[PDB]
């Protein structure tokens, strides 16, 4: 049976007219009953604007409050408080698909507030040690850049790296409109119960950005799967701090309550990182390295292990977060702690943008953890593996052969490397540069990848075994 | 394009005829609960709980 | 008895505290939080809470357990797995059926329930005891077969009642000692604070080899049990294949494996291979489990625990010691446990020394693998145990040179340098010869002319031609193939043949998944005898390229000694190498003509 029925319990919120003083985005009240750590508040200007904060330290008859959307025009004598019951709840309901959310989980679209289910707490729950498997399959992106190479894994948290003008926003979208397990393709349109989600999430992202996403989304199937967060850069902060927060809480109780399969994409995890610092900075704490706080490795821990496939519940997090090169360096904290956490990465390319290709993924740099798991015969198909060794082979090759055309000259090249400028010419103009309305199947994707691979004789092609190329070279 | 256009009313009336079936579900619920929900919520209202926070 | 006064994340002060000690454990909250005392001022002690705090509420009353971080010692924490803080995270899950780790939990370390078959030692009521007197054993499983319970190390006096052979659990008082005149009451079990080490009798100097089987490590690089051992735990390096060697077919009478902070994924991984990883001795027929006691911690736990993780283990692996069984402990990364420690400063605000970490990192490492060491156990009767450490270190950018790994290097006595490149190239167990080194090679000397007299001289010989053969590839690669002289290509040709068939090892073969010291110093005889027999024969004869050519079935038959079954008995495969090595001599006395 379900044991919700303490929710009719009424509680008594009090309201308090007693602030003390306002100091930034912070107010601070004297008298506040009985102190716990963390709660949530809805004080009411003089002019009678209703305003959200959050509760962030506590002591002897100490509380002070920050305030979503700053502290303009805060006075204390006439602005009151009203503390809700405890700390932020989403609710949380499976007809959650298909529904929009600002970041503090109110929904924007023109639709009512969900009918919650249950009231899920924000931060999550740490997972016993006892209770943990593998990933153990392949969630098809439709991109052929990250499906033959760069398999994602059916719970392998796997990142996207790219630059500040370099368009991940589209990619991620065209990941959102085209994910979906590779079983259906697979079991001959017989798996459907293995039903599929997206939760979306934006952070910081521009109101431009925004809008194209939340059009893009709801002018195609996607949204019915997906559950959908934005939070704009003019919008509070915090609000961008909960926002990842909001959307893995969605993600794991679809996942691990409903035995759903989600794909959790996050985007531009600097801003979420700028908002940690505004946040740290907020209390008197000392800065840390590049000024980013001393802790941003265990919260983006917390926020990247919120995936994976578990014991006993049958669905899965895959997650992909997307972050923003402050310097186009790996060093910086944010892209060194996210590939420190996550597994494998995946490199947008500023100069492979500016060529004129999309969707720009720099193959060279970018591995798959786990790609291992999401390759086999029942899973994908059985050449997969071979082919992406000699794709990255033959790629490499090119590269650098082509890095040598200037120094050696055309004509002192080998055949190899004449085959190898062709080939990747053919790829970089033909496989990565996929349309970004145009969903590739993964078995397409291998069969372009045949037929772009097909240039070499099978004597030259020797990363792959030739019990493959005895079944697949001749087509 | 046409005959892309020509679907747009046969969309919308299926919309409308899911949106109508729900509809009628949800108002049945409501109005079937609504009298036991009102009265549990009034119970809880009405009866408050004295304790002391210190334990 | 105390209060909750201010709390602020991980910290929270308790007034009204007074009388508890400095790193004494207490009960924090309703919900019984465990938090560490770190400071103390009046009766206001400011405590380490481990979980979250986020629920707690100024007024709650704390409570002092009274004792530092104590490990429950005693039977039934074998084939047991454990957190940072000693939880049975197994017990945890059957009792709450809950995918979580309830927060506040309290189960004890030790199952109060299964009941112990315990026969009763030599002391008896009126007999003065001290601590670490054998005074009973209890069959724990098949392979432990006999758990030597002890007296706590700290406590003594006159024996004044012994319970009789039986069945007890571990709550039921089985010894009373008197000393002074005040009772103690003695069960099965005694909780030990786990940062003070526990005593020994006398530290001896380890001399006996730690045999894992690794023929690459057991001869080029080889360890002693109660030595210190450091390797790399980067992704892919094949480390895998090092723990499970050790704790499969390493001497060790018992296993401790600590995971520090490792990511969740690999612990579940190895969560889920150690209990099915089946023993050697007798054939393969038990469990490695029945040898083995795990402490693991994901990536997301209580930074106490993560922090508190290795020294846990080790005071398993002393406690263990203390009974006389050779105990070997491997860390699965000490960078995590180094992680952990600079969280804990930070949190505390202390001063940054080399790099974020604390000053006192040093010292730590230092003493915690000083911790380690053949020693005389403390009480009577006269039992010798060991602990030695295997422990794992991963920088996060990979450059080998923070402060951690630095000091690792320069405290353990023996490296074995796993590389990237070798297991890329399917080379296993992947251990970089031309980096690794071992310390304890003088020492294990005295072994060595006990046992295998020859063995030193074939160690260093083969760490020679390997050098030599390594310099002479960029000799090669700088001149021309042809450049080289006869000699120079005998030690190419040795080195390669070394590195296909002494040092390559398959592991999953059966007839190499234990490559013992005996068969392992007959394969240093072979290989070595190859390359001086060639050496001599082309000094005092023709060109190398004939001999080589005809003399190709003698070098299959030192690659297929590879292949030698060690379970054909000892004798047998030392006589099967004497026949080969007799075979040898004459078919290249054959040959030089």
């Amino acid at each position: 049976k379900k044991a919700v029925e303490q929710g009719f319990n009424v509680k008594p919120r009090l309201n308090y007219n007693t602030v003390s003083g306002v100091n930034g985005p912070l107010v601070i009240l004297e008298k506040v009953k009985f102190p716990r750590y963390n709660e949530i508040v809805n004080l009411t200007l003089p002019d009678g604007t209703v305003r959200q904060g959050q509760v962030l330290e506590i002591r002897g008859d100490r509380a002070i409050v920050q305030v979503f959307e700053g502290t303009s025009g805060i006075d204390v004598k006439k602005t009151t408080v009203e503390f809700t019951g405890e700390s932020l709840r989403i609710p949380v309901s499976e007809d959650m698909l298909g529904r929009i959310f600002d970041g503090s989980g109110r929904p924007i679209d023109n639709g009512p507030k969900v009918f919650a289910e249950d009231y899920l707490d924000i931060n999550g729950s740490p997972i016993n040690p006892y209770a943990r498997i593998y990933p153990e399959e392949m969630i098809s992106t439709g991109v052929s850049a990250i499906d033959t190479m760069n398999s994602i894994a059916r719970g392998q948290k796997i990142p996207i790296f790219s630059a500040s003008g370099l368009p991940h926003n589209e990619i991620a979208a065209q990941i959102c409109r085209q994910a979906g397990l590779v079983r259906p393709t697979k079991d001959v349109h017989d798996g459907h119960e293995e039903n599929f989600s997206i939760v979306f999430a934006a952070m910081g992202v521009n109101l431009e950005t925004a809008r194209f996403f939340k059009q893009d989304f709801e002018e195609n199937g996607s949204l019915e799967r997906t559950s959908l967060f934005l939070n704009l850069a003019n919008d509070p902060t915090i609000e961008r701090i909960i926002t990842p927060r909001l959307a893995l809480t969605t993600a794991e109780y679809l996942a691990y309550q409903t035995e759903r399969h989600v794909l959790t994409i996050l985007t531009d995890m600097s801003s979420y990182a700028d908002a940690l610092r505004e946040v740290s900075a907020a209390r008197e704490e000392v800065p840390g390295r590049r000024g980013y706080p001393g802790y941003m490795y265990t919260d983006l821990s917390t926020i990247y292990e919120r995936a994976g496939r578990v014991e006993g519940r049958n669905g899965s997090i895959t997650q992909i977060p997307i972050l923003t090169m402050p310097n186009d360096d790996i060093t910086h904290p944010i892209p060194d702690l996210t590939g420190y956490i996550t597994e494998g990465q995946i490199f947008v390319d500023r100069q492979l943008h500016n060529k004129g290709i999309y969707p720009p993924i720099n193959v060279l740099p970018s591995l798959s953890r786990l790609m291992k798991s999401a390759i086999g015969e029942g899973m994908t198909r059985k050449d997969h593996g071979d082919v992406s060794n000699q794709l990255y082979a033959k790629y490499a090759i090119g590269k650098d052969a082509a890095a040598m055309k200037a120094v050696v000259g055309e004509e002192a090249l080998s055949i190899e490397d004449k085959l190898s400028l062709e080939f990747l010419e053919k790829f970089e103009k033909t496989f990565i540069t996929q349309g970004a309305y145009e969903d590739r199947t993964v078995f397409e994707s291998l069969d372009q990848a045949w037929s772009l691979l097909r240039i070499y004789p099978k004597e030259m092609l020797n990363r792959i075994s030739p019990k493959i190329l005895d079944e697949f070279y001749d087509r | 394009e046409q005959k892309n256009a020509g679907g747009v009313g046969e969309l919308e009336k299926k919309a409308e005829a899911g949106v109508q079936g729900e509809l009628a579900e949800i108002k049945k619920i409501a109005e079937k609960k609504k009298d036991d929900v009102v009265k549990i919520l009034i119970e809880t209202v009405i009866k408050p709980s004295a304790e002391v926070h210190i334990n | 008895y105390g209060a909750i006064y201010s709390v602020s994340g991980p910290v929270v002060i308790a007034e009204n505290m007074i009388g508890c000690a400095m790193y004494e454990l207490v009960k924090v909250g309703h919900d019984n939080l465990v938090g560490e005392v770190i400071r103390i001022d009046g009766d206001k002690a400011t405590i380490q809470v481990y979980e979250e705090t986020a629920g707690l509420t100024v007024g709650d009353p704390v409570l002092r357990t009274g004792k530092p971080l104590s490990v429950e010692l005693g039977p039934g924490l074998m084939e047991t797995i454990y957190d940072g803080i000693q939880r049975p995270l197994k017990a945890i899950k059957e009792e709450s059926q809950s995918i979580y780790i309830p927060r506040g939990i309290d189960t004890p370390a030790l199952d109060r329930t299964i009941k112990w078959q315990f026969t009763p030692g030599k002391f008896q009521v009126g007999d003065h005891i001290s601590g670490g007197d054998i005074y009973g054993s209890v069959f724990e499983n098949s392979l432990i077969s006999s758990h030597k319970i002890l007296l706590p190390p700290r406590s003594r006096g006159t024996i004044t009642w012994i319970a009789p052979a039986g069945e007890y659990t571990l709550d039921e008082k089985i010894l009373e000692v008197e000393f002074d005149g005040k009772k103690s009451d003695f069960t099965l079990y005694h909780t030990w604070p786990v940062r003070v080490p526990r005593p020994v009798t006398e530290k001896l100097s380890a001399d006996y080899p730690l045999l894992t089987g690794q023929r690459v490590l057991d001869a080029l690089f080889p360890c002693v049990q109660g030595g210190t051992t450091c390797i790399p735990g980067a992704f892919g390096c094949g480390k895998t294949v090092i723990s499970q060697s050790l704790s499969k077919y390493s001497n060790s009478d018992a296993i401790i494996y600590v995971g520090c902070g490792e990511r969740g994924n690999e612990m579940a991984e190895v969560l889920m291979e150690f209990p099915e990883l089946y023993t050697e001795m007798s054939g393969t027929k038990e469990p490695i489990m029945k040898r083995t006691t795990l402490v693991a911690n994901t990536s997301n736990m209580p930074v106490a625990a993560r922090e508190a993780s290795i020294y846990t283990g080790i005071t398993l692996a002393e406690y263990f010691r203390d009974q006389g069984k050779n105990v070997s402990m491997i860390a699965d990364s000490s960078s995590r446990w180094a992680e952990a420690l600079r969280e804990i400063s930070g949190r505390l605000g202390e001063m940054p020394a080399d790099q974020g970490f604390p000053a006192y990192l040093g010292a730590k490492l230092a003493s915690f693998y000083e911790r380690a060491g053949k020693a005389v156990a403390l009480g009577s009767p006269d039992r010798t145990g060991s602990v030695s450490i295997v422990a794992a270190v991963s920088p996060a950018g990979g450059d080998f040179s923070d402060p951690v790994t630095t000091a690792t290097l320069g405290i353990t006595q023996v490296f074995w340098g796993l590389d990237k490149k070798l297991a890329q190239r399917k080379h296993f167990p992947s251990i970089n010869t031309s980096v690794s080194y071992s310390k304890y090679t003088n020492v294990l000397n005295k072994f060595y002319d006990s046992n295998y007299p020859e063995f030193p001289v074939l160690r260093d010989r083969m760490k020679e031609i390997l050098s030599n053969a390594e310099e002479l590839e960029q000799v090669v690669q700088l001149v021309g193939k042809s450049a080289l002289s006869d000699s120079d290509k005998i030690t190419l040709d040795v080195a390669t043949l070394i590195k296909e068939d002494f040092l390559q090892q398959n592991g999953y073969s059966t007839y190499d998944a234990f490559c013992p010291i005996w068969k392992t110093f007959d394969m240093m005889r072979a290989f070595i005898s190859y390359h001086d027999e060639a050496q001599k024969a082309v000094a005092n004869g023709a060109n190398w390229s004939k001999l080589a050519d005809s003399t190709g079935d003698v070098k299959h038959a030192v690659s297929s000694s590879k292949f030698f079954e060690p379970s054909r008995g000892e004798k047998e495969v030392h006589g099967e190498f004497e026949k080969l090595l007799s075979t040898m001599q004459e078919r290249f006395a054959e040959s030089t003509d």
